[PDB]
């Protein structure tokens, strides 16, 4: 609404991820995170149905419908 | 379809890594 504009960076999971913990984002072949910072490569956080966490950048790619 | 190489994002041993990661 205000921080969030210019068309929202939305990412798609690529490989089958495993988490660890609640700490960590798990992410499978289809589900897709919403991006709430991205850094110049490396390591992007996100949020998910009931998976909030950390995700790698390698292992996703920017999905644009 | 092409599969890249490098697999996870990089992690060095500053600026990344909080309260240890798995």
């Amino acid at each position: 609404m205000t921080d969030n504009s210019n068309n929202q960076l939305v990412v798609r999971a690529k490989f089958n991820f495993q988490q660890t913990n609640e700490d960590e984002l798990s992410f499978s072949k289809g589900d897709v995170i919403h991006v709430t910072r991205v850094e110049e490569g490396g390591w992007w956080e996100g949020t998910l149905n009931g998976r909030t966490g950390w995700f790698p950048s390698n292992y996703v790619r920017e999905v644009k419908a | 379809d092409a599969t890249p190489p490098p697999v996870i994002a990089p992690r060095p041993e500053h600026t990344k890594s909080v309260y240890t990661r798995s």
